[PDB]
């Protein structure tokens, strides 16, 4: 009865969406061909049910390079997706924000908007959009900015959550990452209700340490991110002792218009062998999810002060021990809140234990926790990205490409000043003041 | 005769109401399907106060469950004991209030309150001689708090000469369920103080402590918490639901408890509370009943009466006892604990006795205290709200849907005035 | 930076319960009658201010705390003061707040040793500092 | 009427108490499940003195078992005869006192003393007319001596006009169970001589000696040991539990037995004590009972009376007899053994007679003597304490948890004062 | 309800711990895999019962070289231990105190403390730590001095019992033993509540004479040492007529803060065939345990005076003959006490007869005694060790290894005078004083 739609942009978005939709089909008991052998409706929130028993997802896969979309088309999930939904271009943006936002991206935006509009008018209780995109990728960044602008123009006030991929401090795959990230942050700072932030290096370290895999290809990272997304959406999809919604997340996590960059964490992430020798109590899973090294963004919250926290437990969970563990955590020494947030925890409980994908690295668990923390430690990441951008731009590198694809240096200057203002606001709000 | 209309708001109201109707059906011997199956005719003597007769001797509750999100309604309909409610009363929206006063009082409140008011008016015109209204909700959530305030305001406008009780779940001091509690709590308490009659504040952490310590339960859950709250509510209403040696009514309790228009915040308590193992080693008798009732540890509001003075106290017994024992022990308690009682209100104890014991117990008792320890709760809430509003946090999202800073300022002023008057009446000679 | 000291088993150096209360009362000029009354942490926060000027915003703490929730906020300020000076003694805040003799006596026993190590002999009037 | 409250501290108190409620239940014919199964109606005439009436004619003892470690409660609760104690009274800590005064009176005692005192206060309010308290503990352990004294100090503050007895187990001269015995014993007595009406000192080897020679037992375990103490402690109380020709009670003994406030340390005794094999060659009659109990061999404290003089003496007979036979021989004992009795106290023998014999015996008696020979026991203990303290041995684990040197000095000066006045009356003319 | 954790450091600790934890599983009826076929709990003090019927021990195996830990991993007790608990380094300390305390140990100390805190917070009524470390080794001495400094800071006042391995007088496996032993004692002197001393040379004679075995490999010695460890904590796990706790040991054996070096002893120790011809009464095993040749440290108690003792019986033991037997022992003229200790005996009786491990040398016995005598005769051991250290240090032999690994020549002098302070402290209080 409540429907939210998801837009996956770029190769990273498409791969993450493939993993996430595999997880959803496993969770709701839908066969890959679309048929099927708390639960009754549930699948109505994601899977639109057609005349026959077939269910089709509410997804819009959009890309400019056709390789990954063709791979998905010929993949095992071929009969599921609506063939008109998969929108592909002809040439990629080539890590060029100008190409993906001005030159090329303007030739497919109308078709993408038409498909979005048809899907929205199909539903009757539309709740929000979930945008899966990266930051370094040219098409991801450019088309994300274009879609934010167009969707904000079309639908006035709706929840628009994003699941980005912040560039790692040391690990790097591209070279124009600072330009792309600065530009995209300046453009879509205004048109986003709440953006969840994920980094690849931290997930690498988590998979290496906690799960103990020495061969962690991109599939494992995609599975972890998909698990986090499903844990976020489980409150809408399933009944529970205390339900939360997208508007609840947004309201409880964003205190100021500019400060809407929380970071996510999942627990427990343990292998099969280590599962038997562990008792998996609510208190210890809270402690593990709140431990500094388990955070999925490469930054230590100890360096800053927490601003808001959202805990979501799912499974055989008792609110009494939940509240006892949260009180203990608040009493603990590492967690230090800001002076103007006397209450700093929003708690949700769900009655559906998490499901395990087959062949996956994680083990079956009867209790799961997803933690969304809005804090100050992200200021160091913003400052590092700003420093990289300034160092690269001091002598006008690649600016010839960017300008040749229909841009001007005035845009770079405005993005730089906007990022500086955002960092200053973040630090000033985080720091204490007298009276 | 003297029928009561029940209104439930939010997830908390819905769950508490589900447990409450379970308890009421058990008391009145009503099958989940809706047909009478019990034995004694004293149950059928007064069945119209809560239930409503219908064709083929069916009985349907006079309850109006309504909440913005649908999940709670789907749960209550699919679950057991959902075959007896009237589907017309099942009112719901599409999107929750998002823990927001604005979305709970102005945005979805309009449509929901229009439909709910229509249903309420139909039910009231069906009623013969209305006694009052009952509303169970929370002061921390968005939908429950905001829309319960809207419903109270509209119903108070429509029926000025009637009484209504509000069983509100006040936020906890240690851990807060939602980050922005104080804004909603302050606005809701301001509205309730303006236009409600009596209010029984109930906390969650105090209930948790009561269940863990006294009842000796390892894993206390919301089922048990709501069971305790429902037992308290049924104990309150049983006086006019059933015949007794010394009857009492909702109006009697209100007039005996409320000395001034702004002082109507009570703290409830129930006795006896014993674990499964230790019930055989205790003698069920009025002395131990009263001693168990009159200790802070067995109080459902997280406020220690030892920090204040009891303005007034009411006690509704149940089952069969002796008035001599009852008043003798009330006098003994008053004499022993005199330093905790206000000097300028003599004989500040009201006692009522019923005649039908609760199921599976010889006798029980419900104690309702109007004290001055709620001053500390209001002071803490005001302090938290003052800090957040001074730093101007989360407030753009209450301004973005209609309100302004003037409303917050006036609510804070009202809260400070009320707590100052409460203290200044505590410290009178 | 501040110097640290441990305390496991020492002879002829531990002081009597009566003398420990006299030292606390003499240093701050107040009327604590029981050592277990030190659950508030108001005296503990004043000790850090005396040892190191600044490092603690004495305005944040309040000395009229009487509730369970009020006791914790006083210790959270002391938690930040410990981190800023780089000390590494974990306060068992979950156990001091209950106001029992056992845990409250052991913490002050450790704090007395910390007081002597980082005392330069300076003096002032806490009355004006408190008000 | 005149019911007494039983408090058990330490491991010895729990083990003695476990055998104590075995004898009391047998006397009153109470089944281990807790229900009456007796035959004679005289048993239930006075059952409220020890037991407590509950629902469905169940009886629950008025006992409060408390120990700092959870080892002891595990045995009594899981073992037989543990289905009848009230589970609320099972108060225990987590870590033992470690044979330390400080960890049993200041550090660990404070955490648990407030919890037990509330259970004590509950029992008194339930009580109709309180008579006194009964304490069984040890003078060598940490929790039995440390915290057991703490209860005495706190209880004496709340009920000043009550009489309570301590059935302590005074340390040994030959073999010491714990290495630091004198530090714990001397500090304990300095608190006992102030807040206790009467104390029965009991040794362990004098119990080994009695169970070896008189009872003909080569291997007496602790079960056969505590069984001897239980009869003596149950014999004192039986005067008010059952009707008798010449009744007595707890307060009556104190008036006769205690000439001076500081001289209230007694030496119990029991008779007849015969082996299973040699019981058929003796005619159970009053002549041997008085003869048997007055020799130094059959005394439960390792202190030979021939080194001192009896100040005053009680003798609580049981069974049924002739008052002439009883009174004829007390005069005969006094005249023949006249060299062992003080001169400035004439007729210093107190005699009481009950009417209900113990189980499996026609007649028995209990001998309580406030002799002067106790002086030697305190002289020896002060001798051991003095040698240790000069070298300051073992003392850095008493200062570390709260006390100081000054506390010990005042404890020894008081101890030395008591010995001097306990002897200067023996030699007074 | 009562929990105590054990830390095994170095090869000596791990090898002893491998034999000790084999005994506990036998006593509580725990299969090596973890399942199972006085008891109601019992095993909760050592075995943390997990979600399934499996029980996992509360042990932390730490070593720098991976040679011996890997043997435990592949050994028969492979499924018992928690895989994360077994902590291993990369290279050993090589009999160098400086390497295992300054250079190599510091890089792994943080990881070990992480697992200790995780296990401690899981438990509720923690009493103390049992440390099984040697003295001559590098990681068994340098690293174990690091754990005491770290543990004492984190947990203020808790029991800390060391089951050390004193270097033998004539038998000597290593050559820098005086350098390591002297340095360790000066550092861990202030952070140990009660350290039990066991020497390998004395156990060889006990196994050769009493047990009559001519092939006493290190497996046989560790079984005999393990029985002492079990009897110390036998009162916590089992009921008895007179119980003792971990704290009671600490308060009854240590008259002065420096003098906390008792020595253990076990009885009876007889073979299978000699068992039948012995009636094994209580009055003689008390006599047997007091013989000068049965003491587990190579030093005769006849040369000194006893300060305090501690007996611990178990089985079909009646307190009457226990007190009768001790009385006869006291009046014997071979046993002489100090003047300022008029009471010199602590007793403890248990109802659990000792069990026997299959294939073991010891026979089934219904009675057992464990004696912890704190005697002045151990002052000879300090004097002998101080003689060796002073002999080699005069010409500065082997020092260049210690100095170059993060130490100073000045540090050696401080540890030398400290042992001189303890040596005359031990004598000046065991000798009589005027008045
Ligand atoms: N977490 C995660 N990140 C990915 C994955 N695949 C690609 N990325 C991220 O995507 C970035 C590359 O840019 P893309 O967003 O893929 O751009 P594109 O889709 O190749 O299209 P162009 O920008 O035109 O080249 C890399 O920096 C990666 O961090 C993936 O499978 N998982
Ligand atoms: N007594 C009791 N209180 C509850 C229970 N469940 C939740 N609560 C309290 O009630 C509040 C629930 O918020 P609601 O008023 O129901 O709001 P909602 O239904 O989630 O809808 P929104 O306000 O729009 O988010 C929480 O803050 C809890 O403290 C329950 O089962 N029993
Ligand atoms: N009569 C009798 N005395 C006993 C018995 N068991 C132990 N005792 C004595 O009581 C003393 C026991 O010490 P407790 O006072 O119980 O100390 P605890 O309960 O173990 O607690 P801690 O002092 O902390 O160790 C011993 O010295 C024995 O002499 C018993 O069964 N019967
Ligand atoms: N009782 C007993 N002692 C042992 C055993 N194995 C080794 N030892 C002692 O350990 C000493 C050897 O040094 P260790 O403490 O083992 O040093 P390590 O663990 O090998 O670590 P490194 O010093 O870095 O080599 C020898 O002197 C032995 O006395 C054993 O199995 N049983
Ligand atoms: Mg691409
Ligand atoms: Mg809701
Ligand atoms: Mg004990
Ligand atoms: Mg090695």
């Amino acid at each position: 009865m409540r429907e939210c739609i998801s837009i996956h942009v770029g190769q990273a978005g498409v791969q993450i969406g493939n993993a996430c939709w595999e997880l959803y089909c496993l969770e709701h008991g839908i066969q890959p061909d679309g048929q099927m052998p708390h639960h009754h409706d549930s699948f109505n929130t994601f899977f639109s049910e057609t005349g026959a028993g077939k269910h089709v997802p509410r997804a819009v896969f959009v890309d400019l390079e056709p390789t990954v979309i063709d791979e998905v088309r010929t993949g095992t999930y071929r009969q599921l997706f609506h063939p008109e939904q998969l929108i592909t271009g002809k040439e990629d943006a080539a890590n060029n924000y100008a190409r993906g936002h001005y030159t090329i991206g303007k030739e497919i935006i109308d078709l993408v908007l038409d498909r979005i509009r048809k899907l929205a008018d199909q539903c009757t209780g539309l709740q929000g959009f979930l945008v899966f995109h990266s930051f370094g990728g040219g098409t991801g960044s450019g088309f994300t900015s274009l879609l934010m602008e167009r969707l904000s123009v079309d639908y006035g006030k709706k929840s628009k959550l994003e699941f980005s991929i912040y560039p790692a401090p040391q690990v790097s795959t591209a070279v124009v990452e600072p330009y792309n990230s600065i530009l995209t942050t300046h453009t879509t700072l205004e048109h986003s209700d709440c953006a969840f932030m994920v980094d690849n290096e931290a997930i690498y370290d988590i998979c290496r340490r906690n799960l103990d895999i020495e061969r962690p290809t991109y599939t494992n990272l995609n599975r972890l991110i998909s698990q986090i997304v499903s844990s976020i959406t489980a409150s809408l999809r399933f009944d529970g002792a205390l339900n939360v919604d997208l508007t609840q997340f947004q309201t409880n996590l964003v205190p100021y218009p500019r400060i809407h960059f929380p970071l996510a964490t999942y627990a427990p992430v343990i292998s099969a062998e280590k599962a038997y020798h562990e008792q998996l109590s609510v208190a210890e899973i809270t402690n593990a999810c709140f431990e500094p090294a388990n955070q999925m963004v490469k930054c230590d919250p100890r360096h800053g002060k927490y601003m808001a926290c959202c805990l979501l437990y799912r499974g055989d969970v008792v609110p009494k021990d939940v509240n006892a563990a949260i009180a203990t955590i608040k009493t603990k020494r590492s967690i230090q809140f800001v002076d103007w947030c006397p209450t700093g925890f929003k708690v949700g409980i769900n009655y559906q234990p998490p499901t395990v994908v087959p062949g996956g690295d994680l083990a079956k668990v009867q209790r799961a926790v997803c933690m969304l923390s809005n804090t100050t430690a992200i200021a160091e990441a913003w400052a590092r990205l700003d420093h990289k951008f300034d160092l690269m731009y001091a002598k006008r590198a690649f600016v010839h490409w960017y300008v040749g694809e229909g841009m001007e240096e005035g845009e770079f200057s405005e993005a730089r000043e906007d990022m500086a203002a955002l960092e200053k606001d973040y630090e000033e709000v985080g720091v204490d003041s007298v009276e | 005769m003297r029928e009561i209309v029940h209104i439930q708001a939010g997830q908390c109201g819905n769950q508490i109401g589900a447990k409450f109707w379970e308890v009421i059906s058990d008391e009145h011997g009503i099958d989940p399907s809706g047909n009478y199956v019990g034995d004694s005719d004293l149950q059928l003597e007064r069945i119209s106060v809560y239930y409503n007769e219908a064709s083929s001797h069916k009985y349907v509750p006079r309850a109006i469950l309504v909440d913005l999100e649908p999940g709670t309604m789907d749960s209550v309909r699919s679950g057991a004991f959902g075959h007896l409610f009237r589907p017309d009363n099942f009112i719901f929206g599409q999107s929750g209030a998002g823990n927001n006063w604005a979305k709970g009082h102005y945005t979805e409140g309009a449509e929901l309150v229009d439909s709910v008011l229509d249903v309420v008016r139909k039910e009231c015109e069906n009623c013969d001689c209305l006694q009052g209204f009952q509303l169970t909700h929370s002061l921390g959530g968005g939908t429950g708090s905001g829309m319960g305030t809207l419903l109270i305001s509209k119903v108070r406008e429509e029926y000025p000469d009637r009484i209504m009780n509000t069983f509100s779940v006040v936020p906890s001091p240690k851990v807060s369920d939602t980050v922005v509690e104080p804004y909603n709590a302050t606005l809701s308490i301001h509205q309730l103080v303006e236009n409600t009659d009596e209010t029984y504040c109930i906390d969650n952490e105090a209930l948790y402590d009561i269940c863990f310590r006294t009842l000796k339960l390892a894993t206390p859950t919301y089922g048990d918490l709501n069971h305790l709250v429902s037992a308290t509510m049924s104990g309150v209403t049983t006086s006019l639901r059933f015949p007794g040696q010394l009857n009492a009514d909702l109006r009697k309790l209100a007039v005996n408890m409320v000395p001034f228009p702004r002082l109507h915040f009570f703290m409830p308590g129930f006795a006896p509370l014993t674990a499964r193992g230790s019930q055989q080693y205790r003698a069920l008798t009025v002395p131990e009943l009263t001693q168990q009732m009159f200790d802070a540890k067995n109080m459902m509001a997280a406020c220690d009466p030892r920090h204040g003075r009891y303005l007034t106290v009411a006690t509704v017994f149940r089952g069969r006892m002796s008035m001599k024992e009852v008043d003798e022990q009330m006098l003994a308690i008053q004499s022993k604990n005199s330093s905790y009682f206000v000097e300028w209100i003599p004989n500040n104890v009201k006692v009522a006795v019923c005649d039908i014991p609760p199921r599976g117990l010889k006798m029980s008792s419900t104690f309702i205290g109007n004290s001055t320890a709620i001053q500390e709760l209001f002071k803490r809430i005001s302090e938290q709200f003052t800090a957040m509003f001074r730093r101007k946090a989360f407030l753009h999202w209450y301004t973005g849907e209609g309100m302004d800073e003037m409303e917050f300022t006036e609510a804070e002023s009202n809260m400070n005035d009320l707590v100052s008057e409460y203290q200044q009446y505590q410290d009178a000679t | 930076m501040a110097v640290n000291v441990y305390s496991t088993s020492v002879t002829s150096e531990n002081l009597s319960r009566h003398d420990m209360l006299a030292w606390v009362n003499d240093s701050l000029h107040l009327n604590y009658t029981k050592i277990e009354q030190l659950c508030s942490g108001a005296a503990y926060c004043q000790f850090m201010d005396m040892l190191f000027p600044g490092c603690v915003h004495l305005r944040k703490v309040k000395f009229q705390a009487k509730l369970e929730h009020e006791y914790i906020h006083n210790f959270k300020v002391l938690q930040a003061a410990f981190k800023k000076m780089g000390v590494d003694k974990i306060i068992p805040v979950e156990k001091l707040v209950k106001g029992k003799f056992q845990d409250n006596f052991e913490f002050i026993q450790w704090f007395k040793k910390f007081f002597d190590a980082n005392y330069d002999g300076k003096d002032y009037n806490p009355l004006l500092a408190r008000q």
